[PDB]
């Protein structure tokens, strides 16, 4: 209202503090700001980010690298996402390193106790699929992990985070979409188990907004000891799967030539879900993508 | 999985009274789960989730069973068939139904749209001769026991009659149910001999569990799993006592055998298991009977997650500057009409929030404009911005950083060193108190999305407000200042400043601004 | 020209320069450049220490760092003296009150000598303002000393710090009041020159591809301390980029981090090398007005 | 301080070169730039450094320099006495008594912070005046004569003329003498003995016995202060170990190397005679506390610091650097929109005028930066628009437009993402996936192409990367960047399409699409677009 020098009072009146301007902003989208704040608090435990700069993966990578049966209802179609365009891929250290003692595995046993009798045939193996398991980038950094530690060191404890989009398509889901966005994190030192699982859930999960309250077994093929999360938020005194975690099985695991005494530990979950719990929101299909 | 459990009538099975809400707690806890769950008119039932791992509890059989025991209670290569019989039995309906849902259970669940599936379930009341029946294709045929057909012969080409529910072919893709017998027998089909025995075996445990034999023509067999303690002892996160795992087995339907070397164990694993070579799973089970919330396990950031007002704030045209280091007393003090300070504070500041005044001087400094820090940026700013006034019109910066004061207790050195942020509007013509207030509720937005106003509309708690006050240095009526908690903690200012300073500092067109602390939000 | 009026009716270059520019809103360079350093910092695997204050008391801003007072830096021709808080309290009343310090600054340890000097304290008690980041930096070291010996252990830890510091020279063209200087550190068991130089390589390589050479300089806080200066064709074809120096013993095991500790530290400026980059020749227009 | 260069190779005897002294100096702790003349010599100045008082000297420093580059070898509260002895005879000139006058002015001063005779030429209240003028007073008045100007006023006190105000009353041989007995008090009687034997040897280069000295010092051990004057030169030894100092400067295994080294920086080592040990003999000529620390730097500085042997925390990150990108672009108003996965095929190969495939791509390995084309497939899922994956992701954000048509008039976008295509050779997988950026602009009636310009030249801005032609205004105003070149797309409007091009890279495009393309998108307003790879 000012534009005067020498005419200070010829006030009309000192004339009311509850609105906004609202003009045009410009904003950054909420998924990746969330991606944001990952990065952030991952950092912040002392992470290393890798690499997912994939977006499609070899069946064997993506289930048979780990203890995942062929035959199974994720191989079966309507429950996961099939290339076969290039369903082609060549190249895995078959040399003692991965692809026959797998074979094996499913046939026979090694690199610990026996057994999954079954027809390991590797070309169904060898179908190139669009990801339904992260984890699979995340394996492929554990083998490289697997050669250094041969070379020269022995025990050096590293922790491992990675995300980026997954996808499935059962048909079309009353509650979830083409799975956004997933977060997992990989620990892995020599003779790790549950108590460390629990206590790093316990401080993430305390990170995020809640606190860690309860786990409940549940069954999980790639980690024999997996249970569902729950940490406590005002929602109901029921629940849904909060995430999931587990620890691996020496079948796939030794499989690497990692040491005896060497264990790791993983867990993952959904990046929407917790953000639709932040800017509480409900019915994410109009947050992303379109009427955004 | 599916969701094909079965009645209540398994609190008579169990033969106890432990209400709902008292149960799907256990079944949490176990590794099972269900979701809200119906009543067939007259009979309270529900459904359950049931893994496939182990097929002892595909059945509502092997998952009472299992529930009991949990707590602490007691030439063409023909695909080999195998067709066991009983001696006697007896069905009901309330049976019928369950022996016909694990024929659907071992055919769909088991089976991956049946292709190594199948269940051929009849009666031992019709005959008993022994037979074999490997061979080339066939010789003959005249019928077949199958609902829907009842004459088996006259128009429909032989080797093939298609029709049924949903996978009806099965070669290139009745005579009587047998309700309420007394003698059963069962053939299946399998690709061989190890996945044959597997698949077959299952049924045998059905019901005081006594079977007549199969026919052989040319078997229940159990396993070992060795595990060593340290091992399992690393792995849980416990120092148990290995006594404690027999109590654990015993409760889970396993029989252990306590081959110790006071290191080691060994567990027999029967069929009826979530079967998987590496010893692992037993972890799991002495886990699940342990209970993973009963193990003995056992932070701020500022200059990193600030940028994120910095990032909201550049965006809209703002532009960020870099103050000068400090500034004159008369700067701070004379040019400004407020000219106080707080020197014996000790009321003032009992607590250091609230962007204030209570500056600190320095010797042996420039004699220009080097006698004291900062203590609000915006007077920097206005310095700056008394320096080029002749850019485009709308002139818009801001600035964060660290300033200073002297503390008298509360730090070793007796001085603090927080972190705020100033931001500037100038058009020549108006204010920005309206721009800048939707600035202001838009970074509260990025935050709180909470001001004042709308409410906290329903479609709340710890947020702010700003509560107008009186301070020289802006105009009348046209100043508030800021505060959000349940303390009543002012840290934010926002108004237009009076313009005798700007007839101290040389200015000439109308700004407005505002003035929020960081440090302390939270 | 434009095209619009696309409904059906339709009835039918000057790559030259731009289009016209309008509202433009940009951050200030120097944090731009700041950004970058955090990223590359934080890449070779750093943790940013926290210099969130500029006041540190001359004590550790000094005599922490084993400098004798009485020197070019003490007198008022090139630093800031407050006067308002000039005496702080909260010091570690161990080790005499670091009094080992007083002795290493009068007689010896870790067999040295010291300056057969006084070392009173009030000296050390005036408030000053920093002129060297590392003060802060000293401090968070010795939190360290206790942990190591509250476990043993010997685990080589990266640090890294900015933020503003401050030094009254003169009001000639030369260089301002305040400014801003990255430093880092490293710190392990029997480590050496050559992990500093090739550390200083490495870094000063992802700012550029550039051959290094350093000539030796006598300072008070690195005995065994070095100029280093690498080549991306300036004047001389090369920049004086940087100071550097090599751990102090004398002091260090007097802080109780260990007899086998060392730690190497490297500082520079953060506005000189942008001046550098965004093709600037003096330092006026970054700083304060553009 | 004044090389006065003749000076220099005298005292040396050497000539070698120029740039081969300041070479030699560069790789000894001074160096100097901002160096000039006088009148017919050429001479230069250099920033000694302060820890040790043995270079002040252009004597002691040409000396210290001699044996340094493998020439030269060594030579051979209230105060009770303060000490200001000398020896008897010696013998002066003009170009060192230029030189002794600088230490008069620099050694006070400079070094004795505000200073906290030298006759003996008929040698052994108020009487005359001292030098230059001719007054006398009996007390205290004095600093009426001259206060203001380069004075002792400001060195006037703390709490036989003066330790800090030399005055030279009595006595005073010449500026051209023969005999010299130098004096000096100090504060206290530590320093003493300290700045007598530096001027003993300082200039004992100008006597005539060249470094000897009378003193008659042969007799006593023991001075009580008390009967020595009223009725010098102490070394010192540090022990070292060598595992230390080979630690230290990254460069190990010899011991006698040590020695040598020594020895050409006027040291004189001792080899305390185990194979680890030494007991270097500090002298007077240096003042550097006796940790090792110090001898390690001279054992460093005499190998020299760039021959340490040892070299070997990677790029290690691209997709920090997008965030760059990411800000630059909302910082315009541009706000981010996520794309579906997967587009219908006719979707992005028949609405758009597309033939896709070169899988060959003459190239053998067909183009690692470059845009899109050889696309990937999918097998048929449940899904009705689960056809295939990207290859320009703009169709996605075209169909996203379609979506909202009651927004703001300017509707302004862009997105960062990972696209895919098929690839025959060495990729892994035979698939490749790379990041890639589009931005999109529409207003109800205009266009854009305008604004877009504005905003790449920004984006590039940051980078410096600059329209082949903004370069050249600033060379007509006072490279390897990019530049735009048209072309020509079915996709987009003709006259109204441009690739761009840095090493003849192609891996962005800017256009208006064509009027055809929005009818099928169910479009009414006119957009524009640019597609951008990052890797590139
Ligand atoms: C506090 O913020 C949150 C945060 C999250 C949530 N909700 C979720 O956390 N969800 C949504 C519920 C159901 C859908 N789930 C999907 C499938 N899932 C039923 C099995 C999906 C999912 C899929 C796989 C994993 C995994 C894994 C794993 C990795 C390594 C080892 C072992 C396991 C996790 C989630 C979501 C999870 C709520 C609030
Ligand atoms: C390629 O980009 C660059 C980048 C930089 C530059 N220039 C500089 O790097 N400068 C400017 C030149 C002279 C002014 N210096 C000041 C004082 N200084 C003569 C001693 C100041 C300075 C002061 C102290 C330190 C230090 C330290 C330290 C820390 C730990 C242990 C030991 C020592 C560093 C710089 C600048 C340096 C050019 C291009
Ligand atoms: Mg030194």
């Amino acid at each position: 209202n000012y534009l005067l020098l020498k005419n200070e009072e010829y006030k009309k009146y000192d004339i009311f503090f509850s609105s906004g301007k609202k003009i045009n902003k410009g904003n950054i989208h909420l998924l990746t700001k969330q991606m944001r704040t990952f990065k952030e608090i991952f950092f912040s435990l002392g992470f290393e980010e890798m690499e997912t700069h994939n977006y499609v993966e070899s069946s064997f990578w993506c289930f048979d690298a780990l203890y995942i049966p062929q035959q199974h209802p994720s191989r079966d179609l309507q429950d996961t996402f099939f290339i076969k365009e290039p369903e082609t891929c060549i190249d895995k250290f078959v040399d003692t390193e991965y692809i026959d003692n797998i074979k094996r595995v499913h046939t026979h046993g090694d690199y610990g106790s026996f057994g999954w009798n079954y027809k390991w045939k590797l070309e169904e193996s060898k179908k190139n699929v669009l990801r339904t398991h992260t984890t699979a980038n995340s394996c492929r950094a554990l083998f490289k992990l697997a050669k250094e530690y041969k070379e020269a060191g022995c025990i050096k404890p590293k922790k491992y985070f990675s995300i980026d989009r997954v996808f499935r398509n059962e048909n079309l889901d009353s509650t979830h979409l083409a799975e956004f966005h997933q977060v997992e994190g990989l620990i892995i030192d020599k003779n790790i188990g549950l108590s460390h699982l629990i206590g790093t859930l316990a401080a993430f999960y305390k990170h995020i907004g809640i606190h860690k309250l309860k786990f409940k077994p549940t069954f999980n093929p790639y980690t024999e000891p997996s249970m569902e999360i729950y940490g406590y938020h005002e929602q109901s005194k029921k629940w849904l799967e909060v995430g999931n975690s587990g620890i691996f099985r020496p079948e796939m695991l030794r499989s690497m030539g990692f040491s005896e005494e060497v264990s790791v530990i993983a867990w993952g979950l959904s990046l929407e879900r917790p953000t639709m719990i932040k800017y509480n929101i409900k019915n994410i299909r109009d947050l992303f993508g379109y009427k955004s | 999985p599916t969701i094909s459990v079965y009645e209540d009538d398994l609190f008579e099975k169990l033969g106890e009274e432990i209400i709902e809400e008292k149960l799907l707690d256990v079944c949490f806890d176990f590794g099972l789960e269900v979701d809200d769950i119906e009543y067939k008119n007259d009979k309270k039932i529900y459904k359950i989730e049931v893994p496939a791992n182990r097929y002892d509890l595909i059945c509502v059989e092997g998952l009472c069973r299992a529930l009991k025991n949990f707590m602490c209670k007691f030439d063409d290569r023909r695909g080999y068939v195998v067709c066991c019989v009983l001696k006697n039995m007896n069905i009901n309906d309330s049976v019928y139904n369950n022996i016909i849902e694990i024929q659907e259970k071992l055919h769909h669940n088991l089976g991956k749209k049946r292709s190594v599936l199948a269940i051929g379930i009849h009666d031992y009341d019709k005959i008993k001769f022994p037979l074999k029946y490997k061979f080339e294709k066939k010789e003959k045929i005249n019928f077949i026991p199958l609902n829907e057909k009842t004459n088996l012969n006259g128009m429909n080409l032989i080797d093939f009659y298609s029709k049924n529910l949903n996978l009806k072919p099965y070669l290139k893709i009745h005579t009587k149910i047998s309700l309420n017998t007394k003698n059963v027998f069962i053939e299946c089909t399998a690709i061989d001999r190890n996945k044959a025995q597997i698949a077959l075996n299952i049924l045998c445990s059905m019901l005081k569990y006594s079977i007549q034999s199969f026919v052989v023509i040319y078997i229940f067999e159990n396993k070992s799993l060795t595990c060593n303690i340290d091992y399992v002892r690393k792995l849980s996160g416990i120092s148990h006592i290995t006594v404690h795992e027999v109590n654990n087995l015993l409760k889970r339907m396993m029989l252990s055998c306590d081959i110790m070397d006071n290191n080691t164990f060994k567990v027999t694993i029967p069929f009826y298991r979530s079967d998987i070579m590496h010893c692992c799973d037993i972890i799991e089970d002495i886990a699940i009977a342990y209970g993973y919330g009963n193990i003995k396990y056992e932070k701020h950031s500022l200059n990193n997650c600030s940028e994120l007002f910095r990032n909201v704030l550049v965006e809209c045209g703002y532009t960020e500057v870099m103050t000068n280091a400090l500034l004159s007393r008369d700067e701070n003090y004379n040019c400004m009409l407020r000219t106080h300070k707080s020197y014996d504070d000790p009321n003032i500041n009992l607590d250091e929030y609230n962007p204030l005044a209570a500056p600190i001087q320095i010797k042996n400094s420039k004699t220009s404009e080097y006698e004291i820090i900062r203590t609000s940026l915006i007077v920097n700013l206005l310095k700056f911005v008394s320096a080029n006034k002749h850019r485009e019109l709308p002139l818009r910066f801001f600035e964060i950083g660290d300033v200073s004061y002297a503390t008298y207790n509360q730090t070793d050195t007796n001085a603090v060193n927080k972190k705020y942020l100033s931001i500037i509007f100038s058009d020549k013509f108006t204010a920005g108190l309206e721009e800048l207030h939707g600035v202001l509720e838009a970074i509260l937005k990025e935050y709180q999305l909470f001001s004042d106003y709308k409410i906290e509309e329903k479609k709340s708690d710890m947020y702010y407000k700003l509560i107008p006050k009186e301070d020289p240095s802006f105009l009348n009526e046209r100043i508030v200042d800021i505060v959000l908690f349940p303390h009543n903690l002012k840290f934010g200012v926002l108004g237009i400043i009076h313009p005798k300073v700007l007839e101290n500092f040389s200015l000439d067109i109308p700004v407005s601004a505002i003035e929020i602390n960081v440090e302390t939000l939270l």
